[PDB]
RNA sequence: GGUGAAAAGAACCCCGGGAGGGGAGUGAAAUAGAGCCUGAAACCGUGGGCUUACAAGCAGUCACGGCCCCAAGGGGUUGUGG
RNA sequence: GCGUUCCCGAUGCCGAUGAAGGCCGACCCGCGAGGGCGGCUGGAGGUAAGGGAAGUGCGAAUGCCGGCAUGAGUAACGAUAA
């Protein structure tokens, strides 16, 4: 018996066309173009998966820094005292308190240089 | 009023009744209700007022229909001759109804 | 590539024409290319060893008769090989045809008489095997083919 | 789950006169006004830093020797010219440029680094005939 | 309601005729055959005449009324390439394919408040 | 089949770009005063022809 | 190589030199209309939504924001930042 | 492990209340290869569980056959006897 390739290949090809919508040229147009363009983006993507994790961490630090600099003293500073005082609080994320309710941050400040005075 | 719970190794902002996703609960059944660890204040007449993990008793009291539910992603390594896709990740994720501070 | 209608010429100068290199166009790459390692008439028949054979057989008719479908009948009222009366002696026999029967005998009359059945499949006693015994939901042998296939193992 | 982003902020004019000061040490300054590294809805994508206005350049100071000592390449023409232009002489001939070339350097390289740069304004003051809201920084 | 015609294996090479077609899609039928009247262009004289089939068939055939009606839309579209030989020097031998029209003209009616 | 030779296929877009350019103009029309008609400026025109006009023939 | 069950293969009228098409008519079906079953892809077009003329690129990806079809969410698009 | 062709299973079963194949899908299952389910097309085939056998999976071979692009409305249109 005979096993032509039949409809198999095209099949695998719509697959990875359709994942390859919206791309430039033939990016999207054309079944190996996609595939190479969809290699590079599945490692950006993880690549940046990890990324995204440290974007944040820095858009929060200077958050905070601009915040509690506010108050007058270091995001360097303002940390130690945190650690200093004990507050698993903040996590640098919940320093958007910094911004909605400032009430609070002041306060944790206050906390952070009594740590330090 | 507010309050910073902990949960799944992350920090939420939780308000007087709302949610998302925390991640997988031993908590089986959707019918039911745990609190979780308070962290700092909240500001209101009630107080304004945080702590060294915060440990000072109070909790918050959440319910939650659930389902360790998904999603996608797709997780695909590449290399030169080396590919492997075999992630679809998606994520036990468990949902929530925060009930009071 | 070799048992195939074309030519051998090689097909161009293999050195300046700027297209790929190529001999005669029987190889496979080619279309009207010969098939690469394409089947070939062989012989797919193989000696099971004796003894397996007499196992499986006896194994076989020895299954059929623990689960009660194993029947030796001994009345075919059915003569002159006609479908009518081997159906109706199938009747008062239990066989209703609601099961597959392989019915065993060497009377050449009631091969005809239940051969054109579709729930039954004949076999003269020298035919036993396990295909058809085990195709077949219910077993029915005269002991004339009872005997011959005891005979085939004792 | 959470985010922090902020909704289209007015503005907020400035006005400096580093008339003393050393350019860089104030250029420094200057970008980190330009860029609101300061406020803290700081988001990078936006641009949403103060607009700074600098009246007397001129003035500016600067250390050691610069006296055709710091010199401004800058200007590669086209076909055989990189002509150079020493320190002395931007001030001497538009000395607004010193603390602009300056400050541009400081800011981010992209189109909203560029837009940025495009919010400060600098006067060999004093006088910034220019400004309804100058609010003095120091 | 609109009236349409298409022209099939025309035998101009579409980018020529496109180029006419381009000139009268959305205009009055009056401004279309004006246009193409004096359009310099071997495609003028194909387009505008399907022009005219689209017009007759609106009027004739769905009581459509001339006097209201322009170029709903318009666009030539490729048929089959006759493919000739063309023999080069050192005996190379191109092949020129002299390629072929499909034009296609739909009139609506216009206005009337 | 020679020297200078292009080095990569031309993309639609770059195709389609340089023909940002190539767009028909429409013939340059007028009434003409005897006729309801339309003609090129400066142009006599088969009915019409002039006051004065030679053109095909008139009554 | 292949219309259809059957030529029932489109009388007649309309524009056109014709080709071609529009009606009419046959057909269960005519984007089954005659190199006609299915009719993928490259490729060419028409319409629409988002987008674009101070910008630097393996063309993606991550985050935010705006606009466009359904509503604690999705989909399409892409301005800026990484 | 997945999937392709074929055999047993099959005098069966699914099928015009629509097979195969094609076009969608932001849904369900699977880590994945895939498998489903829904809509449209399509119009006559398909073929479980469990096994058996192979012409069994393509992106590259200046591979092969074919189709269609790019250069491009470009060079050219074959004696300057008009
Ligand atoms: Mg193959
Ligand atoms: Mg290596
Ligand atoms: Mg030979
Ligand atoms: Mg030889
Ligand atoms: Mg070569
Ligand atoms: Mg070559
Ligand atoms: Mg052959
Ligand atoms: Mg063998
Ligand atoms: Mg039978
Ligand atoms: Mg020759
Ligand atoms: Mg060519
Ligand atoms: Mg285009
Ligand atoms: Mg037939
Ligand atoms: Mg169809
Ligand atoms: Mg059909
Ligand atoms: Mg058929
Ligand atoms: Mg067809
Ligand atoms: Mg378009
Ligand atoms: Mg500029
Ligand atoms: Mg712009
Ligand atoms: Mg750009
Ligand atoms: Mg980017
Ligand atoms: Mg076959
Ligand atoms: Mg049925
Ligand atoms: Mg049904
Ligand atoms: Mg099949
Ligand atoms: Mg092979
Ligand atoms: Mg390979
Ligand atoms: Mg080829
Ligand atoms: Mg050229
Ligand atoms: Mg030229
Ligand atoms: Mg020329």
């Amino acid at each position: 018996p005979r096993a032509k390739t039949g409809v198999v290949r095209r099949r695998k090809h719509k697959k990875i066309l359709k994942l390859a919508k919206g791309y430039w040229g033939l990016r999207s147009k054309s079944f190996r173009k996609a595939r190479e363009t969809l290699f590079a983006a599945g490692n950006y993507a993880y690549a940046h998966r990890k990324r995204r994790k440290r974007d944040f961490r820095r858009l929060w630090i200077v958050r905070i820094n601009a915040a509690c600099r506010q108050h007058g003293l270091n995001y360097s500073t303002f940390i130690h005292g945190l650690k200093k005082a004990g507050i698993e609080v903040d996590r640098k994320n919940l320093a958007d308190l910094a911004v909605r309710e400032p009430q609070v941050f002041a306060e944790l400040v206050e906390r952070a240089k009594a740590a330090q005075g | 009023m507010f309050a910073i719970v902990k949960t799944g190794g992350k920090q939420y902002r939780v308000e007087p009744g709302l949610k998302l996703r925390v991640e997988k609960l031993d908590a089986e059944p959707g019918a039911t209700v745990e609190l979780p660890v308070l962290l700092l204040g909240g500001e209101k007449t009630v107080v304004g007022t945080p702590v060294v993990e915060g440990a000072s008793v109070v909790a918050e009291v959440l319910g939650h229909g659930r389902g360790k539910k998904i999603l996608v992603s797709k997780f695909k390594a590449k290399v030169q001759y080396r590919r492997k896709k075999g992630h679809r990740q998606p994520y036990t994720e468990l949902l929530i109804k925060e009930i009071r501070g | 590539r070799g048992e195939v209608a074309y030519s051998g010429r090689k097909i161009w100068p293999q050195k300046h024409t700027g297209r790929a290199r190529h001999g005669d166009i029987g190889a496979p790459i080619f279309v009207g290319g010969g098939v690469v390692f394409g089947p070939k008439p062989r012989d797919y028949s193989y000696t099971l060893p004796k003894k397996v054979r007499k196992k499986g057989l006896a194994m076989a008719v020895a299954d059929r008769a623990r689960e009660g479908k194993l029947l030796l009948v001994e009345a075919f009222a059915g003569v002159n090989g006609k479908t009518k009366e081997f159906l109706a002696w199938a009747k008062e026999a239990g066989l209703d045809g609601s099961e597959s029967v392989l019915l065993v005998t060497g009377n050449e009359l009631v091969r005809r008489a239940a051969r054109n059945l579709p729930w039954v499949v004949t076999l003269a006693p020298e035919g036993l095997n396990v295909y058809d015994i085990v195709r077949t939901e219910r077993l029915v042998m005269d002991l004339d083919a009872w005997e011959v296939f005891q005979n085939r193992i004792g | 789950m959470k985010t922090y982003v902020p909704k289209q902020v007015e503005p907020r004019w400035v006005l400096i006169d580093a008339e003393g000061k050393t350019l860089g040490r104030l250029a420094t300054k200057i970008a980190t006004l330009l860029r609101g590294k300061h406020r803290p809805d700081w988001t990078p994508n936006v641009a949403m830093g103060d607009f700074v206005v600098v009246v007397n350049a001129d003035k500016i100071r600067v250390t050691g020797k610069k006296l055709e000592q710091k010199i401004y390449t800058r200007y590669s023409g086209y076909p055989g010219g990189l002509k150079k232009i020493p320190l002395e002489k931007m001030l001497a001939t538009h000395p607004e440029r010193v603390l602009e070339h300056a400050v541009k350097g400081m800011l981010p390289k992209g189109p909203l680094g560029r837009r940025l740069f495009k919010r400060l304004k600098v006067y060999a003051g004093p006088d910034h005939p220019h400004q309804a809201q100058r609010p003095e920084k120091l | 309601m609109e009236a349409k015609a298409i022209a099939r294996y025309v035998r101009i090479s579409p980018r020529k005729v496109r180029l006419v077609v381009d000139l009268i899609r959305g205009k009055s039928l009056e401004e279309a055959r004006n246009i193409l009247r004096y359009t310099n262009k071997r495609g003028a004289y194909f387009v505008a005449k399907v022009l005219e089939s689209a017009a007759a068939n609106a009027v004739n055939n769905h009581d459509m009324l001339e006097d209201r009606l322009y170029v709903k839309a318009a666009y030539v579209d490729e048929g089959p390439a006759l493919k000739r030989v063309l023999p080069r020097a050192r005996g190379r031998a191109d092949i020129i394919k002299k390629r072929t029209s499909h034009i296609t003209v739909i009139l609506g009616e216009k206005h009337g408040k | 089949a020679k020297h200078p030779v292009p080095k990569k296929k031309t993309s639609k877009a770059r195709r389609d770009a340089r023909r940002s350019h190539h767009a028909l103009t429409p013939p340059t029309l007028v009434p003409c005063p005897e006729c309801k008609a339309m003609k090129p400026p400066h142009t006599v025109c088969p009915e019409c022809g002039y006051y004065a006009g030679r053109k095909v023939l008139e009554v």
